[PDB]
């Protein structure tokens, strides 16, 4: 079975509401088990805490930067940074769950969710979930975003975990 | 009052457009890496002995977006064309840009400054007479700089005004 974990969301540090994920480990186990890890904690560092730093209304919605906190950083549970395991997955809706990168092979921790289908970065990032509830909550935190990017609220992971 | 100047940073991705222009705005630098989506900036300087406003545009060099870069050229007034002289492929990316502004902007006469950024790193690929005799080539003026040290920061961007000021005064 494919795990499921959660992010409560908070907005200025107020609670908005649950996103939870389906991973599939079926197709992309390597990657599904860094986004898993990542969301437990387990190895002592992960997405607690951290923003989405970049939301453009229309596209996305990016995070998982937990080392510097400014959408540079981010690690994988297996170093810096881990292959691009395979894009069979496709970038086809709203929702999907899908593997930031800095080019070829540099999956850290940063990630994002669609907002709509972005189908150009089909074979560029990994496609490794996808939103199984509270997808309205994601729709919720566009309108903190900008046409940059730029967020004018904090909006932040204030807990997450496996379920 | 004082004239606003719309110049824009193009090159390939890394070459260091967002660290310069910050090191003009900020006087910082750091040694990350944020890619840029578009950022825009004002700054109001003095430039032979004239205020004038700077106005910035920031651009994305990430390839896959090289279709969408006709209405940021349509505007821009002058163009800070970046290349690292640690990277001979952005070096190369110059040739395309420049062909796309004058593309664009249906003109041999546009102005531009070549600028090789990263001149404080060891690693140098591309030569200096490589660039100058390019840029001779273009018509238009080079100028060595790095982010990290400063040099030559002031001098691309109060370049490029100059360049913008013979163009419109032509
Ligand atoms: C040209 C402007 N422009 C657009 C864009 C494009 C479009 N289209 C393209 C598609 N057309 C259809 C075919 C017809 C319609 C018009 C419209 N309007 C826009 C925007 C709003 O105009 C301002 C984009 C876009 C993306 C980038 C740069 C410029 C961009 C860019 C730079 S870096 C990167 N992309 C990958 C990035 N890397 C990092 O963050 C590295 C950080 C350091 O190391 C870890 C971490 C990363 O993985 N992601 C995760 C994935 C989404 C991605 N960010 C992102 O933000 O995409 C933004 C956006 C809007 C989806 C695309
Ligand atoms: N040593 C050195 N590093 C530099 C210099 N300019 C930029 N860098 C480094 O090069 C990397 C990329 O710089 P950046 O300014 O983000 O480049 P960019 O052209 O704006 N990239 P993008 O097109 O993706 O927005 C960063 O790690 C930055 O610190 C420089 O003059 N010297
Ligand atoms: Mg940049």
């Amino acid at each position: 079975v494919n795990p499921t974990v959660f992010f409560d969301i908070a907005v200025d540090g107020e609670p908005l509401g649950r996103v939870s994920f389906e991973l599939f480990a079926d197709k992309v186990p390597k990657t599904a088990e860094n986004f898993r890890a990542l969301s437990t904690g387990e190895k002592g560092f992960g997405y607690k805490g951290s923003c989405f730093h970049r939301i453009i209304p229309g596209f996305m919605c990016q995070g998982g930067d937990f080392t510097r906190h400014n959408g540079t950083g981010g690690k994988s549970i297996y170093g810096e940074k881990f292959e691009d395991e395979n894009f069979i997955l496709k970038h086809t809706g709203p929702g999907i769950l899908s593997m930031a990168n800095a080019g070829p092979n540099t999956n850290g921790s940063q990630f994002f969710i669609c907002t709509a289908k972005t189908e150009w970065l089909d074979g560029k990032h990994v496609v490794f979930g996808k939103v199984k509830e509270g997808m309205n909550i994601v729709e919720a935190m566009e309108r903190f975003g900008s046409r940059n990017g730029k967020t004018s609220k904090k909006i932040t992971i204030a807990d997450c975990g496996q379920l | 009052s004082m004239t606003e100047y719309k110049l824009v940073v193009v090159g390939a991705r890394g070459v260091g457009k967002s660290a310069l222009t910050i090191q003009l705005i900020q006087n910082h630098f750091v040694d990350e890496y944020d890619p840029t989506i578009e950022d825009s900036y004002r700054k109001q300087v003095v430039i032979d002995g004239e205020t004038c406003l700077l106005d910035i545009l920031d651009t994305a060099g990430q390839e896959e977006y090289s279709a969408m870069r006709d209405q940021y050229m349509r505007t821009g007034e002058g163009f800070l064309c970046v290349f690292a002289i640690n990277n001979t492929k952005s070096f190369e990316d110059i040739h395309h840009y420049r062909e796309q502004i004058k593309r664009v902007k249906d003109s041999e006469d546009v102005p531009m400054v070549l600028v090789g950024n990263k001149c404080d790193l060891p690693s140098r690929t591309v030569d200096t007479k490589q660039a100058q005799d390019l840029a001779r080539s273009y018509g238009i003026p080079f100028i060595e700089t790095s982010a990290k040290t400063r040099q030559g920061v002031d001098d691309a961007f109060y370049t490029l005004v100059r360049e913008i000021r013979k163009h419109k005064e032509k």
